[PDB]
C-alpha cells in the first residue's frame, strides 16, 4: 500500500464478507439467486422478489447479522432487461459494523411486497419508488405520490421519461389561475455525445456476441 | 410464461367490478368538489369529464393494467376529497386555455410539418 | 400651482414606501440563507427600515429566494394575490430568475416571472447578502421614481 | 307509509323518465337498458345509483350487476323491503 | 470515546436544596441571561455602513462574467468550446466561423446568467484565460432580458473590469 | 361630563383613522386577494367548525374564582371597622376556602388539560 495514488486493498474484509454471503445462501436457498462481493469490499445479495420479507427479516433478526437499520431503499431502471426495475435494499448492522446490499427485480405490472413490516423506514422510500418509477408495493399503509405534483401523470425517473417532461406551468390572467400547457423550450437541451470510441477498461470487456 | 402475479383482480370480471365501484365514488364526489373548490362549472360538466376519462381507456383487456388504473384513480380521489389538490389541479382536466388544435390534414398542412 | 403639490405629495408617498419595505417571510431554498445573512448583524436590513413580517397582508415585498417548483407555484401566486397593493416582487437567484441549474427539469418553473410580475432580478447562485442588499436599494430607487400622482393630475 | 308493488314501479319509472338519455314512451317496465334503450354499463351504474337515492337504501355491486330492467329493479326493492301487496 | 451530556444527579444536602429553591423563587438563572443581553448592548455592533462600506472579498471571488483580451487588443477566445461543454447548466452558447483574416473566432458567445450557477468551471476549462468570473456582484437588473448576455456585453465588461481582473489573476494564477 | 366627553374623543379619533384608512388608499379588489389565508393553500374546511376546548374545567373554575375577588375586593374598606376580630376571622376564612377549592381541583387533576 505504498502506491500514492491507488486505493489500498483490504483482503480481510473481502474474506469476511464472502463467507457471510455463503452463510446467507446456505440458510436461504429458496430465494437467493446470486451473491457477489466487489473489489472495494461490498457484499450484494440478489434474490427472487418473493423473498423480500423472509430475507429482510432474517437479516434484521438473526443473531449473526442484526441489520437493524435500513439506510436506503431505491430502484434502478434498466430498459433492456425484461424486468426493467431493480429494487435495491441497503442495510446497516451496528452490532457488527457492516453493510449489505440486497437486490431484487420487478416489472411495470408486477407488485413487490412492502417491507414496512420489517422496517418502518421503508414507508416513504416505497412511496418514492412508486411516484418516481411506478412500482407498486402491495399491502402498503398509504401508497401515494410524495415528490411529484398533485395530478402529475407519469413516472419521471424511468429512462423513457423526457428530462423536461411533457407539460409546463404558467399563470393565465383570463382564468386567474396557474395552468398547465405542453412544454415548449426557448432553448432546447443540447445532447452532448461524450463517450469515446476506444475501450477504457479491459477487465470488464463483455464476451463477443 | 404467461403465469403472472396479480395485483388485485384475478380476471377481467373481478376488475370491472372495481372500475364500476370507482365510477360510483367519483360520481358522488363531483357535487361536493364543485361546491368546495368553488368551481364555475356545472355538476353535469364534471360528471361528463369523469365519463370521458373512463372512456379513454375503454379498450384495455389486461386485468393487471386495469388494476393499476383503478389504483391511480383512487389516489386522485383521496387528493380531491381531502383538498390536497387545488383549484388549478382540478381544472387541468378541462384544458381551458389550450386553444383547439387542428385535426385535419389541410389544417395541419397550413400551420406546420407535424403529422 | 397643483403640479408642485402633487410632486411633493408624490415624493412623500414614495419616501414612506421605500423607507418602510416589509418583506414577507418567504424562502424556498439556498438563496434564503443569504437572505438571513442580510438580516444578520453585518448587513442589518433593519437599519434600512426593512422588516420581515410573516403575513402577506402586512407585507409589501415578496422576495422569491429559491427554486420555484410546479407543486409550489400555485401557493406563490396565492400569497402574492393576498398582498395588498402596492406590492413589489424581487427575484433572487438563478433558479427563480430563470430556473437556473434545474431549468431543464419537469418539476421546475423556468422563472418566477411566468407566475408573478417581477420588479428586480438579483443574479447569483447564491447572490451575496451584499448583492441582495444592492437589489433592495435598487428597488427603493425604483419607487422613488414613481409618478402616480403626477400622472393623475395630467390624466 | 308502507310501500306498494305498484307504487315502487311508479317511482322507479318516474326517475328514468327524468334521465335525459332515455326516451319516455320508449321506456317500459320490460325494457332492457342494454338491448333496447341503447344505454351502456356506466349509464346503468348511474341509473341504479339514482334508485339508491330515491329509496334511501344501497344496492351492492353484485346485485346491481344484474338489474338490467325496470321490473328487475322493482323486484329487488320489493324483496329487501318486504312488499307483497 | 463518548461523553454523557445530561447524566448528572443533584446533591440533596440542605444548602444545595436551598440554593435551587432560591433559583426557583428568585429567578437567578433567568436574571443571568438578562446580563448577557445587557453586555451585548454595550458592545460595538458588527454592522457595516453599506454602500459606503463593503464586505471583504478575495481575488478568487466568482462574479460577473467577462471576456478578456491580449495586450494587443485581440480577443483571447479561440472558440474551442470547452466552456460550453463543461458548463453544468448549459448556460453558454457558442457559434464560430473563420474571421476575414483566417482566425478562429466566435460569432456568438452568449451566457444566460439566469442559468449560470457561478461555479467557475468555465474559467478553469479555458486554455487561454479568456472567460473569467469577475469581481463585480452589483449587476442586478429590472428585467430578465438584461441578464441574457451576448458577446458584445461580455467584451464591454472585460474592457470595463480589465484592470481589476488582471490584478486578481496575478494574485491567484500560482494557485491555479 | 368630562368622562363622557373623553370617551367620545378617544373612540372618535380611532374611527376617523379607520375611515381614512378605508377611503384614502387606492383599492383593487378581486376574488383571490380577498380569500382566506392558510399559508398559500386553500383551506380544507371552515373556521366556523367546532374547536375543542381542552381547558374547559379551568375556564368554569375561573368564573367561581373571578367572583370571590368581588367578595374580597371590599377588604380595604372592611379593615376600617371597629369589630376587627370578626372581620379578620371571616376574611381569612374566605381566602382559605378559595385555597381549599384550588387544592381539591389541583389534587384531583382538574388543572390538567384534557388530551
Ligand atoms: C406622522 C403623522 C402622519 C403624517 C403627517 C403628515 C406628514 C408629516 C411628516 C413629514 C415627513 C417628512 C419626511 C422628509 C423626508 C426626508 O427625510 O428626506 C430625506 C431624503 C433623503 O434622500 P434619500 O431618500 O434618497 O436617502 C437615501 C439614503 N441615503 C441618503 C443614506 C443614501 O431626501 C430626499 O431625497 C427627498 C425625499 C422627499 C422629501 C419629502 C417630500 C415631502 C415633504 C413635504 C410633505 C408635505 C407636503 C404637503
Ligand atoms: C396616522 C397617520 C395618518 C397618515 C395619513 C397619510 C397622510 C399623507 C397622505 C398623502 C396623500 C396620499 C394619497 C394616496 C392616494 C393613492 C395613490 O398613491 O395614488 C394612486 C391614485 C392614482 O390615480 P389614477 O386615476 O391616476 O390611477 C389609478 C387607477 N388605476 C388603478 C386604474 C390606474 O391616486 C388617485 O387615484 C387620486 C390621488 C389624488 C391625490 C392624493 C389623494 C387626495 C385626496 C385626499 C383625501
Ligand atoms: C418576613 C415576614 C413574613 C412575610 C414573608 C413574605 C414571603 C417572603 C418569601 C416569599 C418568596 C416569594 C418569591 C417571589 C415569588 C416567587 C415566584 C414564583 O413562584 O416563581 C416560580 C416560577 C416557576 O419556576 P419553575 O421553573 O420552578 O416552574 C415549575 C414549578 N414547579 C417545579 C414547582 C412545578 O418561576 C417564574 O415565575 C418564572 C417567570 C418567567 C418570566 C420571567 C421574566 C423575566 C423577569 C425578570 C425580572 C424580574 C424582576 C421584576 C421586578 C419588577 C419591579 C417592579
Ligand atoms: C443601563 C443599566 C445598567 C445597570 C443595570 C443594572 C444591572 C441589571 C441586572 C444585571 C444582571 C446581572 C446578572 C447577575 O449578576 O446574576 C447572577 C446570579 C446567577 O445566579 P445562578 O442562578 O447562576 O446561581 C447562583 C445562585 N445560587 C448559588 C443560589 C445557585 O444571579 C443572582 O444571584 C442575582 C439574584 C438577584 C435576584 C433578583 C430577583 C429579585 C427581584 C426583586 C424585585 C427587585
Ligand atoms: C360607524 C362609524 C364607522 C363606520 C365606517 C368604518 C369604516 O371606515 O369602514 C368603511 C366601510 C368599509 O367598507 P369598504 O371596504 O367597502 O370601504 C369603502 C370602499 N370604497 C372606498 C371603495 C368605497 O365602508 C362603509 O361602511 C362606508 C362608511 C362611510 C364613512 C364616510 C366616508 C366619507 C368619506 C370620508
Ligand atoms: C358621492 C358624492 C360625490 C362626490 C364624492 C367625491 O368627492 O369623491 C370622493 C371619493 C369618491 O370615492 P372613491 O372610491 O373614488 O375614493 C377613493 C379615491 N382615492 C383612493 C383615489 C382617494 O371618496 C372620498 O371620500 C375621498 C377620499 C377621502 C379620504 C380622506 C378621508 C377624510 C375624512
Ligand atoms: S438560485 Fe442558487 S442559491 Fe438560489 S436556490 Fe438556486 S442554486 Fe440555491
Ligand atoms: S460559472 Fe459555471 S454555470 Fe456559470 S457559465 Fe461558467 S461554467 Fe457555466
Ligand atoms: S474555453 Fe475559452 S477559448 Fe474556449 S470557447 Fe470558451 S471562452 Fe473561448
Amino acid at each position: 500500500d505504498t502506491r500514492p495514488t491507488v486505493r489500498p486493498r483490504n483482503d480481510v474484509a473481502h474474506k469476511q464478507l464472502s463467507a457471510f454471503g455463503e452463510y446467507v445462501a446456505e440458510i436461504l436457498p429458496k430465494y437467493v439467486q446470486q451473491v457477489q462481493v466487489s473489489c472495494f469490499n461490498e457484499l450484494e445479495i440478489c434474490i427472487h422478489p418473493d423473498g423480500v420479507i423472509p430475507v429482510l427479516t432474517f437479516l434484521r433478526d438473526h443473531s449473526n447479522a442484526q441489520f437493524k437499520s435500513l439506510a436506503d431503499l431505491t430502484a434502478v431502471d434498466i430498459p433492456t432487461r425484461q424486468n426493467r426495475f431493480e429494487i435495491v435494499y441497503n442495510l446497516l448492522s451496528l452490532r457488527f459494523n457492516s453493510r449489505i446490499r440486497v437486490k431484487t427485480y420487478t416489472d411495470e405490472l408486477t407488485p413487490i411486497e412492502s417491507s414496512v413490516p420489517v422496517y418502518k423506514a421503508a414507508n416513504w422510500y416505497e412511496r418514492e419508488i412508486w411516484d418516481m418509477f411506478g412500482v407498486f408495493f402491495a399491502n402498503h399503509p398509504d401508497l401515494r405520490r410524495i415528490l411529484t405534483d398533485y395530478g402529475f401523470e407519469g413516472h419521471p425517473f424511468r429512462k423513457d421519461f423526457p428530462l423536461s417532461g411533457y407539460v409546463e406551468l404558467r399563470y393565465d390572467d383570463e382564468v386567474k389561475r396557474v395552468v398547465a400547457e405542453p412544454v415548449e423550450l426557448a432553448q432546447e437541451f443540447r445532447k452532448f455525445d461524450l463517450n469515446s470510441p476506444w475501450e477504457a477498461f479491459p477487465a470488464y470487456r463483455q464476451p463477443p456476441e | 410464461s404467461t403465469s403472472v402475479k396479480p395485483i388485485f383482480s384475478r380476471d377481467m370480471n373481478e376488475a370491472k367490478r372495481r372500475v364500476r365501484e370507482l365510477y360510483r365514488a367519483w360520481y358522488r364526489e363531483v357535487p361536493n368538489t364543485v361546491h368546495l373548490f368553488q368551481l364555475d362549472i356545472s355538476v353535469k360538466q364534471g360528471r361528463d369529464k369523469v365519463r370521458e376519462m373512463f372512456k379513454k381507456n375503454a379498450h384495455i383487456t389486461d386485468p393487471r393494467v386495469v388494476d393499476l388504473l383503478v389504483i391511480k384513480g383512487k389516489m386522485e380521489l383521496e387528493e380531491t376529497i381531502k383538498v390536497w389538490k387545488q383549484r388549478t389541479h382540478v381544472m387541468r382536466f378541462f384544458h381551458e386555455t389550450e386553444a383547439p388544435r387542428p385535426k385535419d390534414f389541410l389544417s395541419k398542412f397550413y400551420v406546420g410539418h407535424d403529422p | 400651482r397643483g403640479e408642485y403639490v402633487v410632486a411633493k405629495l408624490d415624493d412623500l408617498i414614495n419616501w414612506a414606501r421605500r423607507s418602510s419595505l416589509w418583506p414577507m417571510t418567504f424562502g424556498l431554498a439556498c438563496c434564503a440563507v443569504e437572505m438571513m445573512h442580510m438580516a444578520a448583524p453585518r448587513y442589518d436590513m433593519d437599519r434600512f427600515g426593512v422588516v420581515f413580517r410573516a403575513s402577506p397582508r402586512q407585507s409589501d415585498v415578496m422576495i422569491v429566494a429559491g427554486t420555484l417548483t410546479n407543486k409550489m407555484a400555485p401557493a406563490l401566486r396565492k400569497v402574492y394575490d393576498q398582498m395588498p397593493e402596492p406590492r413589489y416582487v424581487v427575484s433572487m437567484g438563478s433558479c427563480a430568475n430563470g430556473g437556473g441549474y434545474y431549468h431543464y427539469s419537469y418539476s421546475v418553473v423556468r422563472g418566477c416571472d411566468r407566475i408573478v410580475p417581477v420588479d428586480i432580478y438579483v443574479p447569483g447562485c447564491p447572490p451575496t447578502a451584499e448583492a441582495l442588499l444592492y437589489g433592495i436599494l435598487q428597488l427603493q430607487k425604483k419607487i422613488k421614481r414613481e409618478k402616480r400622482l403626477r400622472i393623475w393630475y395630467r390624466r | 307509509p308502507p310501500l306498494t308493488l305498484e307504487g315502487i314501479k311508479d317511482r322507479v319509472l318516474y326517475v328514468l323518465k327524468l334521465y335525459d338519455k332515455i326516451d319516455p314512451e320508449k321506456l317500459s317496465v320490460n325494457s332492457h337498458f342494454m338491448k333496447d334503450l341503447g344505454l351502456d354499463s356506466l349509464d346503468q351504474v348511474e341509473i341504479i345509483m339514482a334508485m339508491e337515492d330515491e329509496f334511501g337504501f344501497e344496492i351492492p355491486d353484485i346485485d346491481a350487476e344484474k338489474l338490467m330492467c325496470p321490473q328487475e329493479i322493482v323486484d329487488y326493492i320489493a324483496d329487501k323491503k318486504d312488499v307483497y301487496e | 470515546t463518548y461523553k454523557y451530556v445530561n447524566l448528572r444527579e443533584p446533591s440533596m444536602d440542605m444548602k444545595s436544596v436551598t440554593d435551587r429553591a432560591a433559583q426557583t423563587l428568585l429567578w437567578t438563572e433567568l436574571i443571568r441571561g438578562l446580563g448577557m443581553t445587557l453586555s451585548y448592548l454595550f458592545r460595538e455592533p458588527a454592522t457595516i455602513n453599506y454602500p459606503f462600506e463593503k464586505g471583504p472579498l478575495s481575488p478568487r471571488f466568482r462574479g460577473e462574467h467577462a471576456l478578456r483580451r491580449y495586450p494587443s487588443g485581440e480577443e483571447r477566445c479561440i472558440a474551442c468550446k470547452l466552456c460550453e461543454a463543461v458548463c453544468p447548466a448549459q448556460a453558454i452558447t457558442i457559434e464560430a466561423e473563420p474571421r476575414a483574416d483566417g482566425s478562429r473566432r466566435t460569432t456568438r458567445y452568449d451566457i444566460d446568467m439566469t442559468k449560470c450557477i457561478y461555479c467557475g468551471f468555465c474559467q478553469e476549462a479555458c486554455p487561454v484565460d479568456a472567460i473569467v468570473e469577475g469581481p463585480n456582484f452589483e449587476f442586478s437588473t429590472e428585467t430578465h432580458e438584461e441578464l441574457l448576455y451576448n458577446k458584445e456585453k461580455l467584451l464591454n465588461n472585460g474592457d470595463k473590469w480589465e484592470a481589476e481582473i488582471a490584478a486578481n489573476i496575478q494574485a491567484d494564477y500560482l494557485y491555479r | 361630563m368630562n368622562l363622557m366627553l373623553a370617551l367620545l374623543t378617544n373612540f372618535t379619533l380611532a374611527t376617523l383613522l379607520v375611515i381614512i384608512a378605508f377611503w384614502l388608499p387606492q383599492l383593487n379588489v378581486y376574488s383571490e386577494k380577498t380569500s382566506p389565508y392558510e399559508c398559500g393553500f386553500d383551506p380544507m374546511g371552515s373556521a366556523r367548525l367546532p374547536f375543542s376546548m381542552k381547558f374547559f374545567l379551568v375556564a368554569i373554575t375561573f368564573l367561581l374564582f373571578d367572583l370571590e375577588i368581588a367578595l374580597l375586593l371590599p377588604l380595604p374598606w372592611a379593615s376600617q371597622t371597629a369589630n376587627l376580630n370578626t372581620m379578620l376571622t371571616m376574611a381569612l376564612f374566605l381566602i382559605i376556602l378559595l385555597a381549599v377549592s384550588l387544592a381539591y381541583e389541583w389534587t384531583q387533576k382538574g388543572l390538567e388539560w384534557t388530551e
